[PDB]
RNA sequence: CUCCGAACGGUAAGAGCCUAGCAUGUAGA
């Protein structure tokens, strides 16, 4: 039952993090 | 030196050390020396191969080891 | 080590049947009813 | 016997599959 | 270095040779040369590449042949001491010490050779590699092989090598190395060479044969339950003689 | 031996349903029922929620207590044949297979619940630390500069050369010397169509790389090992030839870009000089290592995880993969990794862990043990130990001194499984850490 | 029962 | 440096002819 759930938040988190590493990267690329 | 096991399936698994170039008179003394019979009764035979008492050992080339079914006269 | 025990019972076997057909058709069996 | 039986790398009494004995008179 | 591994490698190799000689009669009997087994296949025996000492008697070296004056009899050379048929192969394969050694020597004149080739305009020659062509740290005839284009755009063969216990239901000895990209990891033809001469040459070590006749005067290839009764029969004299198993001698009806 | 067993379970059944509830002598049935109860007994076998239906309530409790004094039975001789395993006691030839089998099932049902706790229960990868992972592989991909796979097009020379070595492979792989099977055929027949049509070959497998996102049944088959079992796993045919194609791809382009350090390669060389002669030499090319007249020691830990396969964040890999490679290629590899499992009768859950028996299946384990290394290791500690991506260093080399008299490690290793450190610490640091 | 079966082995 | 072992796993099976050391001691008319 709350496997689902789990799952759910990591995916979110998951494409959270890529979403703000992507961010990031480009960020610092157009810094250097 | 040779080896020879004077042997049989009746109780008599014999191993006398015979000489090299030694007949076969002596050989059957010291199988009476270690076999407990006379030794004018003892006979030696490989399949009716009858070996004699004046023929020598390396006569029929015999080496270590070679076992020969014991009889008796 | 079973082999032995195979090839053993092969060659029982076919001894047996050696000696059924030696015995079947034997002096005694054709050649002796070959007279009659 | 014909062997110096000292090259042998630790000891061989008999590989014969009949070692029962043990003892070379060594104490 | 590992005293048990020595002692388990003779104990296997005993435990082999029993079924290698209690396959055919079970004797178990008491002197039975390896002779019958360190013959190569070249020649019709087995192949056995031994490392623990298999003692070869004195009294396993005889031979004549009747020519011109009668049955000239010899014997091989076992004056000085025991034959020693496999005394080691660890003798006979340039162990990784040696190995790093002489990459260490031998690759450095390879690109000191490769450079002054580049210089005078020299191409691969093969007669100038002769020197450096034994081992490399992997077999420099990959180095000069046929694939050598088709093999280079292959990187990291090793893990597919190790895995592959998983992509295949067998063993596969591979770890040490792979056979294209790395070459052959040994050689043995001195060791047969070595073995060959301890057993008192070809003539010393056929004297088993039944081919003392045949009409066969000289030694010429014809290699043509096919094996195990050309081998029980090819060694039946070696095999069923009276000095192996106990004096029960028995004749055949004809 | 295990019939006397099995004929007393069955003679318990019958006692059972002659006294067990019988429903009154009136011409009671008959050893259909044991029938009902044995297929009921090879359906649990199968793992399965399958039962005997089909009968009174105490009856279908008799079958089930049965079948479970047959299975304790089963798996009582199971255990007593895997205790003379290791040693064996020289074991005979038909015993073996069953022990083997009895394991091999016995494995499948483990796997199953793993998978069905997997599923039901929510045993996460530590999301905030699974987030955390992530950045550090994105900060050491920024500073490595590592670029991305870029995935064939049709307009590549070497290629057809890969595709050729593939097959190769699989043809080695497939008939070493008189060997062929029912579906063996169907591989040779596939590599020649292969090495006939390789235009047509690359053109199929950029159409499954680009668009097949799933695969068939892969079967299970246990390697005859002693100790320790090595599972080798069955894969489609036309699956497995895209499976060397975009793996050598990927391997290809990785020796190209670097996107493996020294530390984590089984790699180029033989086992023995290179570990052997590289992690002894370092070990004594350090910086006065055997020094201890100021009290300094030294300390080695060899370990293994025993975590790269069926604990591993499918989810995770799929984003690194995607952090990595292109999206079409790292969807699939995700989707291989976890397709299907079948045994000999049952069929084994997929989305519990990685399928090591598939192609491309050592890029996987590596990146995977790379990211750890690169969590365990740290950020500086690899930086320093494998140099600029303009002049790195060596297996264990260094561009200075002070780049390992630094920090206290000094050497490292890694193979597809195992691990390998070497650090020197000063006494202060010592007490430190026995005080910590 | 399983668990340190399936470990060591 | 004296500790030395024996049996089985072994002798194909066969049709015609021939020779013999051994064994009961009785019930009953």
């Amino acid at each position: 039952e709350n496997f689902a759930k789990l799952a759910e938040a990591l995916y979110i988190a998951d494409r959270k993090a890529r979403e703000a590493v992507e961010m990031r990267a480009q960020v610092e690329r157009k810094m250097a | 030196m040779i080896e020879v096991v004077c042997n049989d399936r009746l109780g008599k698994k014999v191993r006398v050390k015979c000489n090299t170039d030694d007949t076969i008179g002596d050989l059957k003394k010291l199988i009476a020396a270690q076999t407990g019979t006379r030794w004018n009764k003892i006979v030696l035979k490989k399949w009716y191969t009858i070996f004699k008492d004046h023929v020598s050992l390396g006569d029929y080339e015999i080496h270590d080891g070679m076992n020969l079914e014991l009889y008796y006269q | 080590e079973a082999r032995k025990r195979e090839l053993k019972k092969n060659k029982k076997q076919r001894m047996m049947v050696r000696a059924a057909v030696l015995k079947m058709k034997d002096p005694k069996q054709i050649i002796r009813d070959m007279e009659k | 016997d014909h062997f110096n039986k000292t090259i042998l790398p630790k000891v061989m009494q008999v590989k014969n599959f009949g070692r029962s004995g043990r003892t070379k008179y060594t104490h | 270095n590992t005293q048990e591994l020595l002692d388990l490698l003779v104990k296997c190799e005993n435990k082999i040779q029993t079924r290698i000689k209690i396959g055919l009669n079970s004797k178990m009997p008491s002197r039975f040369p390896p002779v019958v087994f360190y013959t190569p296949k070249e020649l019709g025996g087995l192949g056995m590449l031994s490392m623990g000492h298999v003692l070869i008697p004195q009294s396993d070296l005889r031979w004549s042949k009747q020519t011109d004056v009668g049955i000239t009899h010899f014997r091989s050379g076992m004056s000085h001491e025991e034959d020693q048929l496999i005394p080691n192969l660890y003798r006979y394969i340039q162990p990784w010490e040696s190995e790093f050694i002489d990459s260490q020597r031998v690759w450095a004149e390879y690109a000191l050779k490769r450079q002054e080739a580049i210089a005078q305009n020299r191409r691969l020659t093969l007669e100038d590699l002769e020197d450096s062509w034994d081992r490399g740290i992997p077999r420099i005839n990959t180095l000069f092989q046929k694939d050598r284009h088709t093999l280079a755009y292959d990187k990291g063969w090793r893990v597919r090598t190790d895995f592959k216990q998983y992509q295949v239901l067998k063993q596969n000895p591979f770890w040490w190395t792979h056979q294209r990209h790395d070459g052959k990891l040994w050689n043995l033809n001195n060791y047969r060479t070595d073995m060959i001469q301890a057993l008192g040459g070809v003539e010393g070590i056929l004297e088993h044969t039944l081919f003392k006749g045949t009409y066969f005067p000289t030694w010429e290839g014809l290699f043509w339950q096919i094996p195990n009764r050309r081998f029980t029969l090819w060694w039946s004299p070696t095999i069923n003689r009276a000095n192996v198993y106990v004096g029960f001698q028995v004749q055949l009806d004809l | 031996v295990e019939s006397h067993f099995d004929l007393e379970l069955r003679a318990a059944v019958m006692h059972d349903i002659l006294d067990m509830m019988p429903e009154g002598i009136k011409q009671n049935k008959a050893r259909t029922i044991l029938q009902h109860l044995s297929e009921a007994w090879r359906c649990w076998k199968a793992n399965i929620p399958w039962k005997v239906p089909g009968l009174p309530t105490p009856i279908e409790n008799m079958i089930l207590r049965y079948v479970k004094a047959k299975a304790d039975w089963w798996t009582n001789t199971a255990h007593y044949n895997r205790e003379r395993i290791r040693r064996g006691a020289t074991v005979d030839k038909t015993v073996c297979k069953k022990n083997l089998g009895r394991l091999t099932r016995l494995y499948l049902k483990a796997e199953q619940e793993r998978q069905h706790n997997y599923l039901k229960d929510g045993p996460y990868i530590t999301a905030e630390e699974a987030v955390a992972v992530y950045t550090t592989t994105v900060h050491w991909l920024e500073s490595r500069r590592f670029s991305p796979i870029p995935f064939p097009p049709l307009s590549y020379k070497h290629d057809t050369k890969l595709l050729i070595l593939a097959l190769e492979r699989l043809k080695e792989a497939y008939s070493v010397k008189s060997r062929l099977n029912q579906s063996q055929r169907e591989e040779l027949g596939l590599i020649e169509q292969a090495y006939d049509n390789p235009h047509e070959a690359l053109s199929r497998i950029k159409r499954h790389l680009l668009t097949q996102r799933a695969f068939k049944e892969v079967g299970i088959e246990f390697m005859d090992l002693y100790s320790h079992l090595v599972p080798v796993y069955d894969v489609e045919p036309l699956e497995k030839i895209t499976d060397a194609y975009l793996d050598q791809y990927l391997w290809y382009e990785a020796d190209k870009r670097r996107l493996f350090p020294p530390w984590i390669k089984p790699a180029d060389t033989e086992p023995p000089p290179l570990l052997v002669y590289k992690w002894c030499q370092g070990i004594n090319n350090l910086q006065d290592v055997w020094e201890t007249s100021e009290g300094e020691c030294n300390v080695m830990l060899e370990s293994r995880f025993e975590k790269m396969y069926e604990k591993i964040d499918l989810t995770l890999l799929n984003r690194l993969l995607r952090l990595i490679v292109d999206h079409n290629i790292a969807d699939y590899m995700t989707a291989k990794n976890n397709v299907v499992i079948n045994y000999k009768d049952m069929n084994h859950t997929n989305s519990y862990g990685i399928i090591r028996g598939l192609q491309f299946a050592s890029f996987i384990v590596q990146y995977y043990g790379l990211v750890m290394d690169l969590l365990v290791l740290g950020l500086h500690r690899a930086s320093e130990m494998a140099g600029p991506p303009q002049m790195p260093n060596d297996f264990l080399s260094f561009q200075d001194i002070a780049t390992e008299a630094a920090h206290p490690i000094r050497l490292f290793c890694r193979y597809i499984d195992r691990i390998h450190i070497f650090f020197r610490f000063t006494a202060d640091e010592a007490r430190d850490l026995i005080q910590r | 029962e399983f668990h340190k079966k399936f470990m060591e082995k």
